[PDB]
């Protein structure tokens, strides 16, 4: 748990990062936790430089913990993740969709339903149309219809997919009245904007932080529940600083230095934004390389090194209205014959 | 004089669990109606 929110922080940073330097101009979207899970969902496949190149790349230091307390965290956080709860919508699922004539190691099939919540459903990719269908229906129906085409293509010859999930719907602590709302401006550029909706809350008293050092503010607005926003707000023009300094520590400083404050305004987009992303090259600048290549090493899969990831996928959508939030984001995990 | 924050240009949004500290969600919004 402690070492698990670590490594998983440090991940969504650097994956972060990533995600800018490819696309500077682009609104981003994304759920760390879900690609993490889906990647140590399958690191429990992998051996040896496969394996430790995957570990690594999740951010987790091997001097300090082992594959097994790895998998036993993830086990515990989706169990978490999945309790029931009055105050706020939270799910994640795990899935492996198989070719039917794939032998798979019985431990690597008992593992995976165990420690990641995963069934093997028998697919048929050689259809690929009814295969796609039945890995987006699922993704569909995991995400209450938010992620609706997960999976664009999907070459005949695959052997496995592996999917995760995460569904996220929460009401906001103090919500937004929609007779508060109207259309402002947001300013792409400091002589450029769009009209928007803008929602609003006066005088409240929320945790607080103007961080001089790095030219931006920051505050925390609350869910219902055990969840909750960091917001951060730079100067103009000072966004690719901020994100510069983006990391475990630099969160850690904000939250130990928020401090309660009265706001006599808070003005906020109404807003829905979508982003799906091809994670090779990502993945690859952050050290998993192995698993593309000849080289691969998934014999934890089958027993036997036949097999190798092809593309992995991720898409999340975020919604951010009056009444509270809604967002949702899948992987998957394209696995063909070596 | 009373404090003011206002959402009108790029900001970010870590979506955070208080209990496992996972982040749920990680976004930055350039352009709330960017194609
Ligand atoms: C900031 C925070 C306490 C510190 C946590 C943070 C989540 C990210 C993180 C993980 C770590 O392992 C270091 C501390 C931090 C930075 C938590 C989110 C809610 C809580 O306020």
């Amino acid at each position: 748990d402690r070492g698990l929110a670590s490594a998983n922080v440090d991940f969504a940073f650097s994956l972060y990062k990533q995600l800018v330097l490819k696309a500077p101009d682009k609104n981003v979207i994304f759920s760390p936790v879900s690609i993490s899970t889906a990647l140590a969902f399958l690191s429990l496949g992998a051996h040896n430089t496969t394996l430790t190149e995957i570990l690594k790349g999740l951010k987790f230091n091997l001097t300090e913990t082992s594959e097994a307390e790895i998998h036993q965290s993830f086990q515990h956080l989706l169990r978490t993740l999945n309790q029931s709860s009055d105050e706020l919508q939270l799910s994640m699922g795990n899935a492996m969709f198989v070719k039917e004539q794939l032998s798979l190691l019985d431990r690597f099939t008992e593992d995976a339903k165990r420690l990641y919540g995963s069934e093997a459903f028998a697919t048929d990719f050689q259809d690929s149309a009814a295969a796609k269908k039945l890995i987006n229906d699922y993704v569909k129906n995991g995400t209450r219809g938010k992620i609706t085409d997960l999976i664009k293509d999907l070459d005949s010859q695959t052997m496995m997919v592996l999917v995760n999930y995460i569904f996220f719907k929460a009401k906001w602590e103090m919500p937004f009245d929609p007779q508060d709302t109207h259309q402002s401006r947001f300013y792409l550029s400091k002589k450029k904007w769009v009209m928007v909706p803008m929602m609003s809350l006066h005088h409240l008293t929320i945790p607080y932080f103007r961080d001089e050092e790095l030219s931006c503010t920051v505050v925390q607005l609350n869910y219902t529940g055990n969840a909750s926003v960091f917001f951060i707000l730079p100067d103009q023009d000072k966004m690719e600083e901020v994100e510069a300094m983006l990391s475990r520590e630099t969160l850690a400083r904000w939250g130990d230095s928020l401090e309660f404050r009265e706001i006599g305004e808070l003005y906020l987009p109404k807003f829905s934004i979508s982003r799906d992303y091809n994670l090779n090259d990502i993945l690859l600048q952050l050290g998993i390389e192995e698993a593309f290549t000849s080289k691969a090493d998934l014999s934890g899969i089958t027993g036997a090194r036949n097999l190798a990831v092809s593309q992995v996928v991720h898409k999340a959508v975020l919604d951010v209205f009056e009444e509270g939030t809604e967002a949702s984001a899948a992987t998957a995990v394209k696995i063909t014959l070596l | 004089t009373r404090t003011i924050v206002r959402f009108n240009r790029p900001f970010l949004m870590i979506i955070v669990d208080h209990f496992t500290w996972s982040i749920f969600f990680m976004s930055k919004v350039t352009n709330p109606k960017q194609a």
